[PDB]
């Protein structure tokens, strides 16, 4: 639509006010792009918290996913935005969604070595023992990064 | 001197014949062009990365070539491009003055020590190291009209059978293909090279084994066994070149004993060696040559010599094919000779009517006549010798010029015909007193004229360039006037002006001349009797200057000022630009709907529309196009509703409404590389490897700040592309040497197959060309497509690219730019109506100082010259004044009476603002150089007056009131005939409508409303200042 | 003579020696220079607080500062009283041999994992009728 | 190396000649490839030009050029030399 | 160690150089300075 | 004057029947026929 | 050889007219310069 | 320009002799350099 556009950009981009103004004349919250990405996502990739609640408080997907299978928990977990993960997972975030590789969002946590979110991931009952199309646990990543660490949290 | 010449009239007709000569010798040799070199010298280093991302380029070509751009003379600054279409261009600008030659081979051979750091792939597609010149003489657009040819079939045509030959055309510097002559395109199919049991690696290594150069030797080859009979060369394997050649290129034999062939596992074909742009015109399938003009060469020659040579290759061009010429300049330059032409005879023809209007007889109308064009001629001569060339800034600098030429013929010979009339001297004696009263003047009017003039050509940058084209061109016209003054004009006047009886003021003839002599007798004595009368009330006179004074300051600021006023050239531009990852077709539809509106609702005006779909001058890709609109002759475009701008106009209004799209026409600037005045080009760096995404959020941050400063700042944006989806792919290490599939068989099939690989040369009808293996269209679409390609394990056995790869969408820079070898981001804006650009550039400086740490600025192009340059224009303007006062001190013996004659200046300029600003035209450089001639005109009267006036005081010994009213008498007559004379002269350029009019508009308006008040007030006022003046200091 | 056309002219025939000189040298970057072989100046660079040891203020000299410098009109040399840093492989010979490997298996698998490939494009030109999507396709890339 | 007139006129000379168009001072450019593999072609310039700025001119455009030839021309290498046609002396050498 | 180039003037040169550095101080990291432990040009000048 | 040439061709699918590369076809051939440089090597202090 | 000979008309023709202008401005005549000038051929049939 | 009074010399090796018989003979020019303090002083080597 219209402006299912103009709140793509501007849930990319971080426009607040615009957001605001968008989500009152009634933008579509499930609009998705190309590559199949909501302005969650987008909010989610990007690092904008408000807008990630403003969207979720207006009937956005949180269990929306793309072409690919990756969800903005994906997203929020692999470039390591704690606060949103967390928003996200209380929103009723589907912690072990796997992508078409079988990645988990504590996978993509993991390989980064976001120390603080795979805690929040374990909290809300995130499967440590998910493999991906490899086979590969949160464990075999952690040893394989060589992050004593994160190891040690998944023990 | 004017004595030497006076006794001997044939030494000076030597001198008039030599300076004629030289000057006719001029006009024939010296070049023509529309405008000359302006911009200072730059360096293209371009290179393409088939199948290479943003990213890819930067870090394996950009950053290496920039790395080893050390030990290069006279850089300014290094700017660079690293975009998704596997391009890079980094341009090395440099001072004003080096050997743009020197830069590129200096530029040319640090590249080449830095050739073998490049990857493979760069070093076999090459890296070309060109000279910067966006300014091409013409456009010559091939194009099919029956529908055989597609836009590749076109390109290789011109490639092969055209462009060498007019490459070889006399006065062509340089020619561009628009396309790629033909390739060898090998369309894989995934599907076939998986049935056999092969990939896109055998099919490189069986093209590379079977398509090449096989050394051999000779048979009885030195040193050969004594008794030898025959040595001949043994020719062995040879390059391909048939497609049906290729087709037949042996991949696999399998058991049974039927043959695998590549024609088997892949489409063959002659195709483009990209297919990136989509040229057409009205719809129809198109190519073309960029020509651009030689050094020193004739444009006009030029253009007629391409079209000689056109012409006789249309008689071997297939069925369909047809010529057609979207963008010409010579058609404007023919137009900007001949209206300067006519405007130079009109004004020596003008120059007889007036001279015999007042004088009249014809002896004395002649002498102008004779001098004008001796001058004219002799001023080529000089502008041929400095190595100037024929083009607008030139041409248009002499018509500026006509009123310092005319006056010095007219002001000789009207003081001969007063001397005579009063004093009833023969005209030889005349001559001599003449010349006597003036000789002293016109020297000191030299170098009073020279300081006025001279410093304008000391600006540096692209402005200094431009006013340096004007300021040798009067000054050397100028020169040679005064010199024609003191040598030729009296000598003419000595021999061929009559007698004429004392008191004999021609008030008893009869008819119009009789009554105009009487009527003219008794206007000067109105006129002696009205300043008579202003010298006794000189206090309200003072009053009456400071309110013009006021009037001036005020017009001047209020004024709109640029650097050229936009011309009717007879194209536009109409850019189309659509939404981030968008494709070639969505984009094809829009330029379809562009086209569609021209041909249609203005198809009175509009001639043709090339749509070049895939090109934009800020990034490429598949969701950028432009149109480039050409009109049809300036006679069938009647009325100012018809012209460029209210096309312009009336397109981008109905172009609005367009859904997914920014679409708007504006028209084509008189010089590419000034930009706009009030605009500013600012750089956003990267100090301490921050990182794009710092620099991202560190420019919306600057962006954002910019925004809260409308009264300021206006249409502050960025110059760059935005981040967009990509396809991250990671190769699992692991599972590959798992399953035994070595990382080389893997990122060849994927880049190969998705990219393309540029494999090698082959010899299509004797030219070398290249052979492009790829993916056919609809196997490299979707993410769904990369599981449909299998690589060979050691084993035997194929594996599916999903066996050994996972995917996920990220966002990443489509175009990288860098500025002096620094991550960068190019901020374009201008400054707010009223403000300055040094007010913008300022708040730019103080919004960037409150960025985050490691992010700094730097001022570029445009700005970068604003900034250096721009603050030498009021030491110039001191320099000018020391010097003017200096030489009017010498001039009167006075430090005190200079002052009189600096007075002047005002009356001038107040009416060439009036006239402009009326007019609602801008303070442009043909109205700033247009003030100096109306300030240097009207400088030039009363330095006559106040040396008569001073001249009377000495030697007569009469009183200033006295002097004063006597001076103005004598000088009343030549200033008229040098104004109704001039005023007439530039009259044309001021009503002036059609081709070329907006700089004619600008000479003209701000000459004649300027000459109106220097005329009308000078008379009056100069009187009052010399007064005032002697009055003070005496 | 002209220091300019000297130049010039050198490499000229340095360009025709350029391609028998081995891979290993040429990869190193032959340089042609027109300078005086006295110093002008030394521009030396120290860290006071001593947050930084030899090692990285040389680092950062090579990296932030000597391009600039070695671009200035007039430079005809830069030497770098250090050297910029370089992704050090410190081999043990007692582990390679454990594992039955050699610094050839090292280099090969350096050259293949730190690489930036050219992967294409998705929709990528010439494109079929009815495409939408325009994406470009990354595989590996160098590592930092 | 290993190259008969025919292949080199197509693949070098011809692919350098249209890239040696607009010099300044150019009088005419005559050119040969022989059997051997061996290209020459020789830019005669106008009475009075700077040889050396003549050079550099040329060099800049063959470098265009460089990169459409073939890859064994490349690694051979390619002079751009000032040249005269006749030789000032012949030193011979003997052993008696 | 700068180096002269052949027939450039040494005092414009190093002018220059102080330019070029002085845009470089700003974003230096905490506790780098620059010191001029040798330069033959502060003769040159102070000398005529 | 126009020269003889002697066309040898060299049947790569027949090669590939016998079991032998035409790389080493095209150096056995190119070798002996024309002369092949191998590599430098120092004849009395200079390289040959 | 062909330059040499299709510029000599022009040489002679220029060569003459400076001839004639110099003589006119020196003796301050046109009778003495065209009274001389007929001398021209008068040598040019002795060099052929 | 160079110091007061100092020579820059140059051995040759004119005749491929080797590195070894040009070391021996720079040794046996350094040696009878040596006893010359008259005429000739601090003659030596610049390379390792
Ligand atoms: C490749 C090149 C292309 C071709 C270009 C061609 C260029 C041609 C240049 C040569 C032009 C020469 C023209 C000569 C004109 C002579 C006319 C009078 C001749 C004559 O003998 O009469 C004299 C009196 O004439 C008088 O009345 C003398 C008074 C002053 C006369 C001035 C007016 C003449 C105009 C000449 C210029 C016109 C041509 C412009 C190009 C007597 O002689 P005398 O010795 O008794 O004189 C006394 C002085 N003491
Ligand atoms: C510093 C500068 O910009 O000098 C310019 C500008 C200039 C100083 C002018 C000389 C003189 O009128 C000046 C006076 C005091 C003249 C009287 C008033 O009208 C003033 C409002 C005016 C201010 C500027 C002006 C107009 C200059 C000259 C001198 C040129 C003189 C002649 C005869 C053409 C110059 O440019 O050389
Ligand atoms: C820098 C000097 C300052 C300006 C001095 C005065 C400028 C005005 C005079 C310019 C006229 C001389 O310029 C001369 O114009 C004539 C026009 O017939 C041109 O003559 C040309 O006409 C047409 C134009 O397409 C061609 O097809 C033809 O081949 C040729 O005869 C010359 O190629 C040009 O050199
Ligand atoms: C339309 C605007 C553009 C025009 C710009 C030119 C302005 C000048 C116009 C012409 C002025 C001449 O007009 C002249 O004015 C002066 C006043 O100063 C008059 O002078 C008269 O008044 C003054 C003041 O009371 C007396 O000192 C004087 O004795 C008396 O003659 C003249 O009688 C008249 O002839
Ligand atoms: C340096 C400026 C030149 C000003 C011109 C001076 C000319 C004065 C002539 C005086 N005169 C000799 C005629 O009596
Ligand atoms: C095409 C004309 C070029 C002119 C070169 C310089 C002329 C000098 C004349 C003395």
């Amino acid at each position: 639509s219209d402006l299912g556009k103009k709140l793509l950009e501007a849930a990319r981009a971080g426009r607040d006010d615009e957001v605001r103004i968008l989500m009152a004349n009634g933008a579509d919250v499930n609009a998705a792009d190309v590559v199949g990405w909501t302005p969650l996502h987008l909010a989610a990739y990007w690092g904008h918290l408000e807008i990630v609640e403003v969207l979720l408080k207006n009937g956005a997907d949180v269990n929306a996913y793309d072409t690919l299978g990756s969800t903005p928990l994906h997203l929020a977990a692999h470039f390591g935005h704690l606060e949103i993960v967390e928003v996200l997972l209380k929103n009723g975030a589907d912690v072990n969604a796997k992508d078409d590789n079988g990645i988990t969002p504590l996978h993509l946590a993991a390989n980064r070595g976001h120390l603080e979110i795979v805690e929040v991931l374990l909290k809300y009952g995130a499967d440590v023992n998910a493999q991906d199309k490899f086979g590969k646990t949160a464990f075999d990543i952690s040893i394989n990064n060589g992050n004593e660490d994160l190891a040690e949290i998944l023990q | 001197m004017p004595n030497f010449f006076i006794d001997r009239p044939i030494f000076a007709w030597v001198i008039a014949i030599i300076i004629m000569l030289a000057g006719g010798l001029a006009i024939l040799k010296l070049p023509v062009a529309q405008y000359p070199t302006i911009a200072p010298p730059a360096v293209t280093i371009s290179a393409s990365y088939p199948g290479a991302d943003a990213k890819t380029v930067q870090d394996t070509v950009t950053q290496v070539i920039e790395q080893n751009m050390n030990g290069i003379d006279n850089l300014m600054y290094m700017s660079s491009n690293s975009d998704s279409t596997g391009t890079v261009q980094i341009t090395l600008t440099f001072e004003s003055g080096t050997d743009a030659d020197i830069a590129q081979v200096q530029v040319q051979n640090k590249l080449q020590l830095a050739m073998p750091l490049l990857p493979q792939e760069v070093q076999q597609q090459g890296v070309s190291v060109e000279k910067s010149s966006s300014s091409f003489l013409m456009v010559v657009g091939v194009i099919n009209t029956d529908g055989t040819m597609t836009q590749e079939d076109i390109s290789d045509y011109v490639a092969a059978n055209m462009k060498d030959a007019i490459s070889r055309t006399s006065g062509v510097g340089d020619v561009q293909l628009f396309g790629s002559q033909y390739a060898m395109r090998i369309w894989m199919n995934p599907n076939e090279l998986n049935k056999f049991q092969l990939t896109p690696v055998d099919v490189i290594t069986a093209i590379k084994a079977q398509n090449a150069q096989v050394a051999a030797g000779q048979l009885g080859g030195t040193p050969p066994v004594k008794g030898q009979q025959l040595n001949a060369s043994i020719i062995a394997q040879t390059r391909l070149t048939s497609t049906e050649e290729f087709g037949k290129i042996l991949l696999k034999v399998n058991q049974d004993g039927s043959r695998v062939l590549l024609r088997d596992v892949a489409k063959i074909e002659l195709g483009g060696e990209n297919y990136d742009i989509i040229a057409e015109f009205n719809g129809q399938p198109a190519s073309g040559l960029g020509i651009k003009l030689a050094t020193g060469a004739n444009a006009l020659d030029t253009a007629a010599a391409i079209r000689a040579e056109l012409a006789k290759m249309e008689p071997f061009f297939p069925s369909g094919l047809k010529i057609v010429y979207p963008y010409d300049t010579t058609p404007f330059v023919k137009i900007s000779i001949h209206e300067v032409v006519k405007t130079l005879v009109e004004a020596i023809i003008l120059v007889f009517l007036v001279m015999y209007l007042f004088l009249q007889n014809f002896r004395a109308t002649l002498i102008p006549t004779i001098a004008v064009p001796v001058v004219l001629l002799g001023t080529a001569a000089v502008l041929a010798a400095f190595g100037f060339s024929i083009n607008t800034l030139t041409m248009f600098g002499m018509v500026l010029a006509i009123g310092l030429l005319v006056d010095d013929a007219i002001v000789v010979v009207e003081n001969v015909e007063r001397v005579m009339a009063e004093e009833g001297l023969p005209p030889k004696e005349a001559t001599r007193k003449s010349m006597g009263q003036i000789q002293g003047a016109l020297v000191g009017i030299a170098m009073v004229l020279s300081a006025v003039f001279v410093p304008m050509a000391f600006f540096g940058g692209s402005t200094g360039a431009i006013y340096r084209q004007f300021s040798i061109t009067i000054v050397s016209a100028m020169a040679l006037s005064v010199l024609v003054a003191l040598i030729l004009t009296p000598a003419l006047c000595a021999t061929m002006l009559k007698p004429i009886a004392k008191g004999d003021h021609g008030e008893g003839k009869k008819g119009f001349f009789g009554w105009f002599n009487r009527m003219f007798e008794k206007s000067t004595h109105h006129y002696t009797d009205s300043v008579g009368g202003i010298l006794r009330s000189t206090g309200r006179y003072l009053v009456l200057y400071l309110i013009i004074v006021v009037g001036m300051a005020y017009l001047f600021v209020r004024l709109p000022s640029s650097f050229l006023p936009d011309e009717d050239q007879g194209v536009f531009m109409t850019m189309v630009q659509l939404p981030a990852g968008a494709t070639q077709e969505r984009t094809q539809k829009v330029l379809n709907e562009v086209t569609h509106y021209y041909l249609t609702k203005e198809k009175n005006n509009v001639e043709s529309v090339f749509a070049v779909n895939g090109f934009g001058f800020a990034g490429r890709g598949q969701n950028t196009g432009i149109a480039f609109v050409s009109l049809k002759d300036w006679a069938d475009r009647p009325g100012e509703e018809n012209k460029v701008e209210a096309i312009t106009m009336r397109a981008t209004r109905a172009f609005s409404q367009i859904k997914d799209a920014m679409v708007f026409a504006f028209n084509l600037p008189a010089i590419v590389e000034l930009g706009t005045a009030t605009g500013f080009d600012f750089e956003l760096i990267d100090q301490a490897g921050l990182g794009h995404e710092k620099l991202t959020q560190a420019r919306n941050q600057l962006l954002a700040e910019a925004a809260k400063h409308p009264d300021m700042l206006t249409s502050v944006r960025p110059n760059g592309l935005e981040d967009t989806p990509q396809f991250k792919i990671d190769i699992d290490q692991e599972k590959a040497q798992a399953l035994g599939v070595s990382i080389n068989d893997i990122n060849t099939t994927l880049g190969a197959a998705w990219g393309g690989s540029y494999v090698n040369d082959f010899i299509d009808r004797g030219r070398v060309k290249k052979v492009y293996v790829m993916s056919e269209a609809k196997y490299r679409m979707l993410p769904d497509d990369i599981g449909d390609w299998y690589v060979r394990a050691a084993d035997g056995q194929m594996v599916p690219f999903s066996a050994f790869s996972s995917s996920r969408w990220e966002y990443g820079s489509p175009r990288l730019e860098r500025y002096n070898g620094l991550p960068s981001m190019e901020i374009l804006g201008q400054a707010a109506p009223g403000k300055s650009t040094g007010e913008a550039m300022e708040l730019m400086e103080q919004l960037a100082s409150k960025l985050p740490t490691g992010v700094g600025y730097d001022w570029t192009g445009m700005s970068y010259q604003e900034r250096l340059s721009g603050n030498q224009a009021p030491s110039l303007y001191a320099i000018s004044l020391i010097v003017v006062f200096l030489c009017l001190a010498a001039l009167y013996e006075s430090w005190s009476i200079p002052f009189s004659v600096m007075l002047v200046v005002p009356l001038g300029v107040i009416g060439a603002l009036l006239a402009a600003t009326f007019r609602g035209l801008t303070n442009d450089v043909y109205f700033q150089v247009g003030l100096l001639t109306t300030i240097g005109l009207s400088a030039k009267n009363a330095i006559l007056i106040v040396e008569f006036a001073k001249d009377l005081m000495d030697k007569e010994g009469k009183g200033l009131i006295e002097a004063t009213l006597d001076a103005v008498r004598m000088r009343l007559r030549p200033i008229l005939m040098t104004s109704l004379a001039f005023i007439l002269g530039v009259m044309p350029l001021v009503i002036s409508t059609g081709a070329g009019s907006g700089a004619q508009n600008a000479v003209g308006t701000g000459v004649m409303g300027g000459m109106v008040t220097a005329t009308v007030l000078a008379i009056f006022f100069v009187p009052v200042f010399f007064v005032v003046v002697r009055r003070r200091f005496s």
